[PDB]
């Protein structure tokens, strides 16, 4: 019920400025602040406080603090998220590069 | 872990990423002086080449489609729908 | 270009966060480190066995860098440590050491709780590297005695001996970089009224620490092989090659070093005077009292802007630029180097409409045509076409800037004696002109938006601004009362089929 | 299930997890005079069985991590007497698909 | 010594090789790759074993360029020398500091110290030997070495060794 | 040996100017007409007041003097402004230092040229040090 | 001129992976380090040319790669070994998922 | 004329509509490092100076100015300047590369404690183009 | 008590001379917090700016 008053609120106040936001998109926002099991706020406190990699977490507002942690911790950053691979300057895991793509000698040598 | 041809269950059709990257893909080892698979009807642009490798299917390349638990399905560019 | 090394390229998959074990920084270091002065060996033009490269880094367009030569462009820069007179806290855990202290005990170094206490074995159940040492500490922040005998997993009468030692656990609290201790005590079974006041040193918790049990630290956040908590306080200083601080070298009467360099000159400075005075006859006040100097330097090189702690300050009444303060804000090195960065193949300037292009094309000025360019492999398609904008050259329009050969040299079409008579080579790249429908991103910022960033066909006009379709206007949010707009030119056939299909 | 009326004294609340595999529940009379599940806003909660469980977490391939987890404190998870590591299958209308099924497990 | 190691090698063929010689150039490009090789982890990888089985398995198509990439698994003949290693070779280069003796791949020298004190250089000899109250040793003889330790050098292994303990030296 | 060169390489000159160019950068020669390295170093770009330092006796560093008004410092200021007044007492701090700050009151008052005021400055630490029939008297050496 | 964070937030709704690795490391930053494959460190003291490798103090002259990374990152990773922090980089996984 | 944008009679722009002129001031400092070290105001030769401007030096009279009434251009040199250092560096002043121009008038003073100082006025005469706000 | 040696024009002079230039309002080489921006170069765009 909580996710149905958060997305209602939400809602009401695109809705009240006379403008139109497709469901999903508000859907999507409500839910996420939901899967945790309560209001995890899109702020400092609550969504980069969760337990994705470290330097996405840091690439939003606590940057410092939260290497030092990320450093006592022994924290060890997977490289799933976008911000990572930014930051490493390596092809995202996002649409274009969300498959791999190879050659096969089988079809290959078939057209010729 | 790769999943079997007979147990693979994500779109018979292929995604726009797939395709521009397919795209992309062929239309650069063209570029890089690769071989091409098809009559180029006096083609000179490698995109155009591309396009053209796909449209007759003659494009030797797999999508490996992963997972987010890490397994994954492979699928032919041959095999997959081009509804886009 | 960046010369070929014949190690594997591989792509980085995971990161491995931790602390530097003391050993390890003295592992890694090519030099010792010994003096506070930049180069100069005494009114000279070269760098001092002793602050940036005693053995180091290599800066001023000369090779010299230790038999690994490079130079510049191609050397990472390696480290260099200083070794520090007394123990000093890292000034960003003084926190969690003070927590790692007020969880163990200050003389045998064993958990004040274990399994032996219901509500600890629940939070030391607890998965969460994090939420465990959260919770763990709640718990034994409170217990201030070491226990000997405990009651059984059963009956309270029959007490079970755990590990030894009875001794009474400090109260401590921060007083700005130094952790004191405040000790219950018992006299006359009252007694405090009036405890023993005393400051713990660095040694006496790294002691401590370096007694914790793997089983123990490992129950807190730690990890045995990365990050040992014996490793928060700092004993060696990994100090950074110039390429984190670089200095400049005007007109031999003015030099600039960097904010960095002048701080570590003071840890130094500070760190030379203290060796001689623990040498020396060690006057304990006077020594303890060169010490907290030692620990600030060394903690506002990290971190100036530490609350409660005057800010060191460099000369001109501005405060030095500590190692936080790089990183941190918008413009730091995550904001503002690498999650967004200036770029080349870029190009701005005012923008107007117009009825006559068509919606998915964007007029391009003639001079920005002429600047901005694509990188086209010589083929036998193009091989005909290519020569001819190579022998149009850089001042005409369809024309190029540059021939890349095989050899990885760059021929510049500007000067090369050999514009003219120049014979490509399939393989070798022309970097051409922009040209009539080639696709480039266009984009008016803000950018809240994907429609703010969209692929257009380039269309060569004459006069200095962005041509842009009237309908096009809208999902930009552009006007042409002064706005200007951003273009940037993929470089890559993938990246320009990127553009054009999707 | 001990319904009471205004408070049960922490002398009492300590023999609540004194016999297992028995377990005990504690609900405020107030609480329980309008039935929550009720409400507009609520649905459908549904438990799942070891099997079913096993079964959701092999068909999506998931760890129990990836889940979304209901808090077992939630007036829901309460009602249904959910324990930690069960599963409830929430099916909700949309207007986008008429009925879309969630999942969420316990804390 | 000298191993038969079981071994796999990732090769990225371009697409204009899609065609029916692709095993083929697939087999040829591994044994220009691997063939000849020296390794610090595995020694020289002297000759691949079993041509006609050699593994090529499916071959993934790398995303944004059109390649694909093969894992390779094949099976050779490597040589791996190791410190204690009793090795038996021929002299090749002789000077006043030792003399270097060829073992297969690769050269193993002594030192003049790493010898019996009898055996002394004559530079007066063409070629340039070492000469013991009985013995001559020269470009050409046959010595037993022990290998007293190995340094990994790039493109080849080289090693130092002693005829001064017994049952080593000339043979 | 530090040798650094930009050198073509295909036709060596030994040596010639390769250009600075205004954007490419890169300094291709105007003989193989090929390139060195990216460059990517802008020396115009100095770090201005908004760091930089010019010292001219020894090496400047600093230390406390504490103002920000976040946290006040009173009881801070003095520990600290009293502990870095107990540092320039180890090595002979006191006398290149005591010489400067003496220097700019003398000319200060009479009113002495900053440019060349301080030239003769540096002139005194380079008088000071070296041994040459001083007959030192301080004010003398001044004048 | 600036491809800020708006920009790439585009690029990464757009789903132009290739786009955005090349404005991030092509068209700016990008460089070129040797690593150790027992400690991720940028230790290597790469003598190509000679074709030596070493990272001594983990005696390794055998187990090194290279990689790509934006010359930011390769500094960031030094500023956060200056602040004793250790980002050990690996190129190849142990935890699945 | 759609979103805020106009048309102009480009017959009235010829006749002087809206056409203004523009002067900016470039100025330099003949500095001195010390006792020894001093600036120069002279026109460098290439081969005994070092990282010279790939814009031209020709314009400038043997005290390393321009006389005034020459018409500049990119990257061309205004002033020209060398910090010598051992033979010297080149510390030249370039006119501004996007603009361009007629040298106005160019004044050598000293200042306050003497420095040999110059300043060099630029008038080009901007004529209403296209992006021009108005 | 040589007068000349005791009072210190440039205190006074280039005190003043700091302010007016930069535009922090206040002493002098080392200011903060002093108030950036209260002096300011006049703005000789149209006579009515
Ligand atoms: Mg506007
Ligand atoms: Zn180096
Ligand atoms: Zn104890
Ligand atoms: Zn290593």
């Amino acid at each position: 019920a909580g996710r149905a008053a958060l997305y209602k609120e939400v809602y009401n106040v695109i809705a009240s400025d006379g403008s139109y936001v497709n469901y999903r998109h508000m859907a999507l926002l409500v839910d996420v602040m939901t899967t945790q099991g309560g209001l995890t706020s899109v702020t400092r406190h609550g969504f980069n406080r969760s337990n994705t990699g470290a330097l996405m977490r840091c690439s939003f507002e606590e940057t410092v603090e939260i290497l030092f942690e990320a450093g006592a911790s022994a924290e060890l950053d997977d490289c799933r998220g976008v911000s990572e691979n930014v930051i490493l300057g390596q092809m995202a895991p996002i649409g274009t590069g969300a498959f791999d793509v190879m050659i096969d000698e089988e079809s290959l040598v078939k057209y010729m | 872990k790769a999943i079997p041809k007979d147990q693979r269950a994500t779109t018979p059709y292929m995604t726009k990423y797939e395709r521009a990257r397919i795209l992309g893909t062929r239309a650069l080892q063209i570029s890089m002086n690769a071989p091409v698979f098809v009559d180029l009807e006096g083609e000179t642009d490698p995109l155009r080449i591309a396009m053209k490798e796909l449209a007759e299917k003659k494009i030797p390349l797999v999508i490996r489609r992963y997972l987010p638990d890490g397994s994954f399905e492979d699928w032919s560019v041959e095999e997959l729908i081009v509804d886009l | 270009g960046q010369q070929y090394s014949s190690a594997p390229l591989r792509t980085v998959k995971e990161v491995q966060f931790g602390l530097f074990s003391p050993e390890e920084v003295r592992a890694i270091s090519v030099a010792k480190i010994r003096f506070p002065e930049t180069m100069d060996e005494t009114q000279t033009r070269a760098k001092i066995g002793g602050l940036n490269d005693p053995r180091l880094g290599s800066i001023d367009r000369n090779l010299k860098c230790q038999t690994c030569q490079e130079g510049m462009n191609e050397c990472p820069g390696h480290f260099g440590h200083i070794d520090l007179a007394k123990p000093v806290f890292h000034v960003g855990f003084i926190a969690k050491i003070k927590k790692v202290c007020e969880c163990v005990c200050m003389h045998c170094g064993k958990l004040l709780l274990d399994e032996h206490n219901e509500l600890m074995r629940q939070a030391l159940a607890i998965k969460d590297s994090k939420k465990r040492f959260a919770a763990i500490w709640t718990l034994c922040k409170t217990k201030m005695v070491c226990e000997t005998d405990v009651p059984s997993e059963d009956d309270p009468t029959q007490l079970v001996s755990r590990g030894g030692c009875g001794n009474t656990q400090p109260t401590i609290r921060k007083d700005g970089l130094k952790l004191v201790g405040s000790w219950k005590k018992d006299r006359a079974t009252g007694d405090a009224d009036e405890p023993e006041l005393r400051v713990l040193s660095t040694e006496e918790i790294l002691n401590i620490f370096k007694h914790i049990s793997v089983k123990d630290f490992t129950s807190l956040g730690f990890n045995e092989v990365f990050s040992r908590p014996e490793w928060m306080i700092l004993t060696c200083l990994p100090v950074p090659p110039p390429p984190v601080r670089p200095s400049i070298s005007f007109n031999e009467s003015q030099r600039g070093e960097d904010d960095l360099t002048f701080k570590l000159a003071d840890i130094l400075k500070a760190n030379i005077s203290l060796e001689t005075l623990e040498h020396n006859g060690a006057p304990h006040h006077a020594i303890e009292e060169a010490e907290s100097l030692l620990q600030f330097h060394v903690a506002t090189y990290m971190d100036n802007d530490i609350a409660g702690q005057p800010q060191a300050l460099q000369k001109s009444g501005r405060p030095v630029k500590s190692i936080r303060a790089r990183l941190k804000g918008k413009e730091g090195r995550i904001r503002g180097n690498l999650m967004g960065k200036r770029v080349d193949f870029s190009a701005r300037t005012v923008i107007s409409g117009d009825p006559n292009l068509e919606l998915d094309q964007v007029g391009v000025p003639k001079s920005i045509a002429k600047t901005l360019t694509y990188p086209e492999v010589v083929t036998p398609y193009n091989i005909d076409r290519l020569t001819q904008l190579v022998r149009n050259g850089p001042n005409e329009h369809p024309g190029a800037k540059y021939v890349i050969r095989d050899s990885g040299d760059r021929i510049d079409l500007r000067y090369s004696k050999r514009a003219g008579d120049i014979q490509l080579q399939y393989g070798w790249k022309v970097e051409r002109h922009i040209m009539d429908n080639d696709p480039v991103l266009f984009n008016r910022q803000p950018s809240l938006h994907k429609m703010s960033m969209m692929a257009h066909r380039v269309k060569v006009i004459p006069y200095s601004t962005f041509r842009l379709n009237l309908s096009v206007t809208s999902p930009y949010n552009a006007d042409f009362d002064g706005d200007e707009m951003n273009l940037h030119v993929p470089q890559s056939e993938e990246t320009r089929a990127e553009l054009s299909q999707l | 299930i001990f319904v009471y009326q205004n408070n049960i004294t922490p002398s009492a609340m300590k023999l609540v997890p004194s016999i297992p595999p028995a377990t005990i529940e504690t609900f405020n009379e107030a609480a329980l005079v309008v039935n929550i599940t009720h409400h507009e806003l609520v649905p459908k909660h549904i438990r799942l069985s070891s099997d079913e469980k096993r079964e959701l977490l092999k068909r999506y391939r998931l760890k129990e991590s990836q889940l979304p987890r209901i808090q077992r404190a939630d007036p829901v998870a309460l009602y249904l007497g959910l324990k930690r590591g069960e599963v409830v299958k929430i099916i909700r209308k949309s207007e986008t698909s008429g009925r879309y099924a969630s999942y969420r497990i316990c804390m | 010594m000298f191993f038969i190691k079981d071994l796999s090698l990732n090769i990225t063929l371009h697409p204009s090789f899609f065609g029916p010689r692709m095993k083929q150039y697939l087999k040829t490009k591994l044994l220009e790759e691997v063939e000849g090789s020296c390794t610090g982890k595995f020694g020289y990888i002297l000759c691949v074993l079993d041509y006609d089985n050699i593994d090529i398995q499916r071959g993934r198509i790398l995303p944004t360029d059109g390649s694909a990439e093969f894992n390779v698994k094949y099976r050779a003949v490597v040589f791996k020398p190791f410190k204690g290693e009793v090795v038996d070779g021929t002299v090749v280069s002789c000077s006043q500091h030792g003399f270097e003796v060829q073992v297969g791949p690769m050269k193993v020298f002594v030192t003049k110290h790493l010898m019996p004190q009898d055996l002394t250089f004559n530079a007066g000899s063409n070629p340039p030997s070492y000469q013991s109250s009985e013995d001559v040793i020269t470009i050409k003889s046959r010595i037993r070495v022990k290998i007293e330790g190995c340094i990994s050098q790039v493109s080849s292994i080289h090693a130092i060794g002693s005829i001064k303990e017994d049952y080593l030296g000339a043979i | 040996n530090l040798n650094i060169v930009l050198t073509c390489p295909e036709c060596k000159v030994y040596p010639p100017k390769i250009v600075e160019r205004f954007s490419e950068g890169d300094v291709v020669c105007a003989l193989c007409g090929l390139v060195l390295s990216d460059k990517l170093v802008d020396t115009r770009s100095e770090w201005r007041t908004f760091e930089a330092s010019n010292p001219l006796l020894d090496g400047n560093n600093l230390s406390t003097r504490i103002g920000k008004g976040e946290t006040t410092d009173m009881r801070f200021t003095k520990e600290l402004n009293k502990a870095q007044g107990k540092n320039v007492m180890d090595k002979k701090d006191n006398e290149v230092q005591a010489a400067f700050a003496k220097i700019t009151m003398l000319c200060d008052a009479a009113e002495l040229p900053k440019i060349v005021k301080d030239c003769a400055k540096e002139a005194y630490k380079l008088c000071h040090d070296e041994k040459t029939l001083k007959g030192k008297s301080m004010e003398s050496i001044m004048a | 001129l600036r491809f800020g964070e708006m920009e790439r937030d585009c690029m990464i709704a757009h789903g132009a992976a290739s786009f955005l690795k090349e404005r991030l490391m092509e068209a700016s930053d990008a460089f070129r380090v040797h690593i150790c494959g027992i400690c991720g460190l940028m230790t290597v003291i790469a003598k190509l040319n000679h074709n030596q490798f070493e990272c001594k103090g983990c005696d390794n002259k055998i187990d090194i790669y290279q990689i790509h990374i934006p010359y930011a990152a390769k500094l960031l990773f030094q500023e956060l070994m200056a602040m004793n922090i250790t980002p050990r980089l690996y190129t190849d996984r142990s935890r699945d998922f | 004329n759609q979103e805020d944008s106009m048309i102009m009679n480009q017959s009235s722009i010829d006749r002087g509509l809206f056409r203004s002129l523009f002067f900016r001031s470039y100025m330099d400092q003949e500095k001195k490092y010390g006792m020894s070290i001093t600036e120069t105001f002279e026109k460098p030769q290439r081969t005994n100076t070092l990282r010279m401007k790939h814009g031209t030096y020709d314009k400038l009279d043997d005290d390393g100015l321009i006389a005034p009434g020459v018409r500049v251009s990119g990257e061309d040199v205004i002033i020209g300047k060398t910090t010598p250092i051992s033979s010297k560096r080149d510390a030249s002043t370039p006119l501004r590369s996007t603009e361009n121009g007629i040298v106005d008038q160019v004044l050598v003073t000293t200042n306050q404690d003497g420095l040999k100082f110059v300043k060099v006025r630029v008038r080009t005469t901007k004529i209403p183009q296209i992006g021009d706000k108005f | 008590f040589n007068m000349k040696l005791a009072i210190n024009a440039k205190t006074i002079t280039s005190g003043l001379k700091y302010a007016l230039a930069t535009g922090n309002w206040g002493e002098q080489k080392k200011a903060m917090s002093s108030r950036a921006g209260v002096s300011q170069v006049l703005n000789r765009y149209t006579y009515s700016s």
